[PDB]
RNA sequence: GAAAAAAUUUUUUUUUAGAAUCUUUUUAUGAGUAGAAAAUCGUGGGGUUUGUGUUGAAGCGAAAUACGUGAGUUUUCGUGGA
RNA sequence: UCUUAACCCACUCGUCUUGAAACACGGACCAAGGAGUCUAGCAAAUGUGCAAGUGUAUAUGAUUCUUUAAACAUUUUACGCAUAAUUAAUGUAAUAUGUCCAUUGUAGAUUUGUGCCCCACUUUGCAUACAAUACCGGUAAGCAAAUGCUUUAUUGAGUACGAG
RNA sequence: UGUAGGAGACCGAUAGCAAACAAGUACCGUGAGGGAAAGAUGAAAUAGUACUCAGGAAUGAGCAAUUAAAUAGUACCUGAAAUCGUUAAGAUGGAACGGAUUAAGAGAGAAAACAAGUAAAGAGGGGAAUAUUCUCUUCUUUAUUAAAAGAAACAUCAGUGAUU
């Protein structure tokens, strides 16, 4: 049977989480990555908008 | 959407639709009001009544205006004057129309409706 | 991403250029990169190499 | 390292702001992906028999 | 700094929303970014990877010349524009435009 | 028991399935405690509700 | 035996058959490797359900190529045909099974203009 | 998680990847730590040497607070100052740092390593080694016993 | 037929390419593999091989140890295929020039303050092509605590392997079979 | 970075590669239960992406000059009505 | 493609078994269902972040309150494991101030030079392997009034600029 | 647990509460108790099978008839397999299929498995130039030249053989 007590969640680590946020924001900064992510961003003036 | 009081879960809503009591059923048999009337009353939509005159605008009878015969709250069907149809045994009955498929023109005021129309105003 | 100018200015404050008492995340720094510059082809192109 | 700020209508460009130092962090796709999978996992409601 | 062409390619040689990969016909992989000259999955051709570049596409029933920040224009006119703004490839691109031009 | 690995020692031997409890309640319980205490402070005429120690 | 045609050698034909599917209905026809303590087929007995193995494989410079001499590409929308203009001599379109007749016609027409072969050409008319 | 598991790699194979001949039977030696001293004695001798029997004095309630006492070696002592302060002491001979070992949460000072020769230092702590006193004295510093 | 060891298929051991999915590290292995393939210098190959190594094998290195190594030629550049960690035992540092994979935050601050130079591998390649005037170093490798449970088995004569225990007090694995008094000694 | 062929020196036709777990090439080699591994492939749901649907979806029956060593994948006609 | 032919070949699969085509067992047929999982604690492997620290616990705080039962935040020694060991134990506890130097060997990676590149000398001497010394806890033995002493034995899951 | 809310990376009618249905029901047990099976027409039956003919009756048929659809007809969605019917084709001397290779039948097919362009003149579609000039095209037709492609046959080499 499936019990109520599967290991549902995970304790993700503070320093890693912060880094992931910083890096994700930084990635958004780069034009090629946003375009690659598939946005129809062709006529936008600048990617850090 | 935002309130957590009213459930938005599909099953539960569907059950509510089918198991609805008669007063609630009377409420959700409401019809879009015609433009002249909408202008007159400042009102989008009304619960239908027997002696009113509807115009059909969805389904296979979309040219037809006419007076309402009977409304059936059990079956969710209104019936109209000349949307007659013969059955297999050569007997004439009325084609069921669902309220969304009719736009209501001339409506007959009475004191209960007059109260509603004032309440809307 | 669409940023307000106020948001944009506040972002820099958050990660500690001109830090603050409660806005800035305390004791935290931007993770330094493993590679300083990733232009591998420029390094290969470069005269000494 | 300056980025342009825009007006409400795009037919103007207003005052230039310095690019926040956050955007210079290493991109680190694997971190973002791995952190996202763990983080997302914590959202779930449980199920049993 | 923190980002350059090799890094971009490592980031986008796999994850990439304009990669389209042919499951039925095992040979095919295309990369369909609007600045790909040829539709290869290669940092030779990738519109994401390439620093500044020239491509003819087709958008909403009109052929478009685009150049990479980012311009748009509407055979001789195309030839002149390429000769101007551009920087083997030009010759290939002109040939591509003729072939493309036939469509309606 | 097999080779180098430390000796086993798990005390789940007396019946334990009938004795788990899994707290999915953390954030909601925290929110509830906060809301009651805040409500109490609001009720109490703008006074502090904390006592000196 | 070997099935040569021009530049295309394929070594084997007759699609490999799951052992015993001849003589019991439940046994599915598509392949399965026999395990078995001792069973003929795993043990490679003479003249019985010869096991497939990798060395049979088509040549690596002609691996997937249709008798069309062009690689098959499945298409369900005219936008997806935007790459294949540059490979019209070496890839051939197949229009996806799901695609409705109005759209399908449009895809056939675009392909013809673009000078690319269309294999399931007469479909749904 | 599940998709990577070993059993899926072996999925149709009769033993489930667990031996045709002997097969995997339930509880195959007897439970847990049972076979010690007898049929699994060789494992117990070879992997947990000292395990059986009792040794030494009994202690009825340990009450672990009484005997708590973290250590630090003298080696790390200057490191409890920040850099800039240390440099300033190196420059100026006339003053020396006191270091209260209690504030950083250590109780006994031990003698590993070499102190900087001819910087005196005053060390405040609950406990010292013999060696530590000699070393601290050797560089011209003093030890102060303090609760 | 024929008879050959492993039927004529040669068996190399260890890594074959990096496991790491990290883009920067992927970029670095590409770069050093290229330097390795083109040049004949042994420096490039060893840097490439060491760069591929798993997490346990490349250790953290202390500053103090690095100073001891650089002492007899302090003109030149230490390269260390690992992370460099800081030390509170080290009183002071005489302006070293160090390439490392990763710097602990405090160490970088100290080295910079001392007037030293912190190089990333890309920078090292760019400045120095063949490892000219460089010194490859790596830290204590076997000294990892895990390895003390390896080797000739614990409780087999003289061998110094750590056992595994719940806790290291007097009632746990310290009586029968570890002394003269109670059966055989260690 | 141009190779060839076709026309009637000048026009047309074909191709024109740089994906690093990848491309070119070379040579050796290929048994397998118990066992171990890697690489694939498929089913239910999820996030993400870009699509097919009433000029007929899924399903199903029969197939197919179809592709794959193979699990399979793809498609034709028929049924089907979401 | 299918269909019969024809030459030649070809024993019921699963299975336990030294040895099954068996006068061994299970299988009339078909369809759907149907079997190495989950938790706890431990380990190594490998990945990832930080690094003498590390984890932010419980919990608090937020114009955080569809999603959100998640995310976010945490005024200049709480706790776990690590950072030091050892002895039954009162307990004791790492070269040693001649020096910010960092015990000795033999091989040994990397480097410098000579007579852009193979050599052979030299030069530095990592990792690691093998030893050697010191020193710390226990025990001997010798001495003994003392902050116990000793050039000597031993013993430890010890130490000799950390690694978690 | 009782009752009321709200939920879901949960199950989808052999599952999931035993129980989506008139379920603690039918049914079984002296009794304590044991304890099921069984959801789906269609948009609308206020469209649920009128009428004629043959039938004692069931039913059947129709030139008749509801429906978009009755081979959706109340066993009502889709409708696999096992199994069995009809016709056609083949086979047929004490097993049947099978494998490896061809054959003779029987079906299928043109996407590589011939012919670009050019002209004549119909039918379409576009793109540009500054509503009409230029130019690109797809389908049809007439006729009119390419060319390539595979298979043959012989010949020349080269490689590997056999022969006198």
């Amino acid at each position: 049977p499936t019990k109520i007590w599967r290991r549902w969640g995970r304790k993700v680590n503070l320093k890693e989480k912060r880094y992931a946020v910083c890096s994700s924001i930084a990635a958004s900064g780069v034009t090629s990555l946003v375009l690659a992510r598939g946005h129809r961003i062709s006529h936008l003036k600048e990617v850090p908008l | 959407k935002f309130n957590k009081q009213k459930s938005s879960s599909r099953r539960k809503m569907r059950k509510a639709h089918f198991t609805a009591p008669a007063g609630l059923r009377r409420k959700i048999m409401s019809s879009k009001l015609s433009k002249e009337l909408r202008l007159k009353y400042k009102t989008r939509s009304l619960p239908v009544r027997k002696d009113d005159e509807v115009l059909i605008c969805r389904g296979h009878n979309h040219g037809r205006e006419g007076k309402v015969v009977k409304i059936n709250r059990k079956r969710y069907k209104i019936y109209v004057e000349r949307v007659t149809r013969e059955k297999v045994n050569g007997e004439s009955t009325f084609i069921g129309i669902h309220p969304s498929n009719v736009v209501l023109t001339k409506l007959k005021v009475d004191k209960n409706r007059k109260k509603i129309l004032d309440r809307k105003a | 991403c669409i940023w307000s100018e106020s948001a944009f200015k506040k972002l820099d404050v958050i990660y500690g250029k001109i830090h603050e008492k409660k806005v800035t995340k305390k004791n935290y720094i931007l993770p330094k990169s493993i590679v300083h510059n990733p232009d591998i082809y420029r390094i290969i192109h470069s005269d000494k190499v | 390292p300056v980025a342009n700020v825009y007006s409400t209508n795009g037919k103007n460009v207003v005052g230039e702001v310095e690019i926040p130092v956050v955007f210079q962090t290493p991109i680190r796709n694997d971190l973002i992906q791995s952190v996202y999978t763990n983080m997302s996992k914590n959202r779930r409601h449980p199920y049993a028999v | 700094s923190n980002v350059s062409n090799a890094l971009v390619w490592e980031l986008t040689r796999k994850s990439n929303c304009f990669i389209k990969k042919n499951k039925a016909g095992k040979k095919g992989v295309f990369l369909c970014d609007p600045l790909n000259v040829n539709y290869k999955n290669t940092p030779s051709s990738s519109g994401l990877v390439k620093s500044n570049s020239t491509n003819v596409t087709l958008k909403d029933g009109k052929v478009v010349f685009s150049v990479k920040v980012n311009q748009h224009f509407k055979m001789k006119n195309v030839e002149k524009l390429l000769q101007q703004h551009g920087s083997k490839n030009k010759e290939k691109l002109l040939k591509k435009y003729k072939r493309l031009s036939k469509l309606y | 028991v097999a080779h180098n690995n430390v000796l086993p020692n798990v005390h789940l031997h007396k019946w334990w399935q009938h004795r788990v409890r899994v707290n999915f309640s953390k954030n909601i319980k925290k929110k509830k405690r906060r809301l009651l205490r805040e409500k109490r402070r609001k009720a109490n005429g703008g006074t502090p509700i904390e006592k000196l120690h | 035996a070997v099935k040569k045609v021009g530049k295309i050698i394929k070594k084997r034909t007759k699609k490999f058959t799951r052992f015993q599917s001849n003589r019991f209905m439940r046994v599915k026809p598509a392949w399965r490797k026999p395990r078995g303590i001792d069973c003929r087929v795993r043990r490679r007995y003479k003249g019985t359900n010869l096991m497939p193995s990798i060395g049979y494989g088509s040549n690596k410079k002609t691996k997937f190529l249709l008798p069309n001499n062009k690689y098959k590409y499945v298409v369900k929308n005219v936008k997806e045909m935007e790459p294949l203009i540059m490979n019209h001599t070496k890839y051939c379109v197949q229009i996806a099974h799901n695609v409705s007749s109005k759209k399908r016609k449009q895809i056939i027409e675009r392909a013809k203009q673009m000078n690319v072969s269309v294999i399931n050409a007469k479909a749904r008319l | 998680a599940t998709r990577f598991k070993k059993n899926r790699k072996k999925r149709g194979h009769v033993s489930a990847g667990h031996g045709r001949v002997g097969k995997h039977r339930k509880h195959p030696g007897g439970r847990g730590k049972a076979g010690g001293l007898h049929h699994m004695r060789i494992n117990f001798d070879k992997y947990h040497p000292g395990y059986f029997g009792k040794v030494g004095m009994r202690h009825l309630n340990l009450l672990k607070n009484r005997t708590y006492c973290p250590t630090i070696n003298v080696d790390k002592l200057w490191g409890l100052l920040p850099e800039e302060k240390k440099k300033e002491f190196s420059e100026n001979k006339d003053i020396a740092p006191v270091i209260d070992v209690t504030r950083k949460g250590y109780f006994k000072v031990l003698g590993n390593g070499k102190l900087k020769h001819n910087q005196p230092i005053v060390v405040k702590a609950r406990y010292f080694s013999s060696v530590a006193e000699k070393k601290i004295k050797a560089v011209g510093g003093q030890c102060i016993l303090v609760a | 037929g024929i008879a050959l060891k492993n039927v004529g298929r040669i068996k190399k051991h260890g890594r074959k390419h990096l496991v790491s999915k990290n883009p920067y590290l992927r970029l670095l292995v590409k770069l050093y593999n290229f330097l390795a393939r083109r040049t004949n210098a042994n420096f490039n190959k060893i840097i490439a091989k060491r760069l591929i190594m798993p997490k346990r094998y490349r250790p953290p290195l202390s500053l103090s140890k690095l100073q001891y190594h650089m002492a007899n030629h302090p003109n030149d550049i230490a390269v260390v295929v690992g992370s460099i960690t800081d030390d509170k035992r080290l009183f002071s540092l005489k302006q070293l020039k160090v390439c490392a994979l990763r710097f602990t935050e405090t160490a970088r601050k100290r080295i910079e303050d001392a007037g030293g130079e912190c190089l990333t591998f890309d920078q090292l390649a760019l400045k120095y092509p063949t490892g000219k005037k460089c010194v490859l170093l790596r830290g204590p490798t076997k000294a990892r605590t895990a390895e003390k449970h390896f080797g000739k088995a614990p409780g087999k004569p003289k061998s110094k392997a750590r056992p595994y225990v719940r806790s290291k007090g007097r009632k746990f694995e310290k009586a029968r079979g570890r002394r003269k008094s109670r059966a055989y000694k260690k």
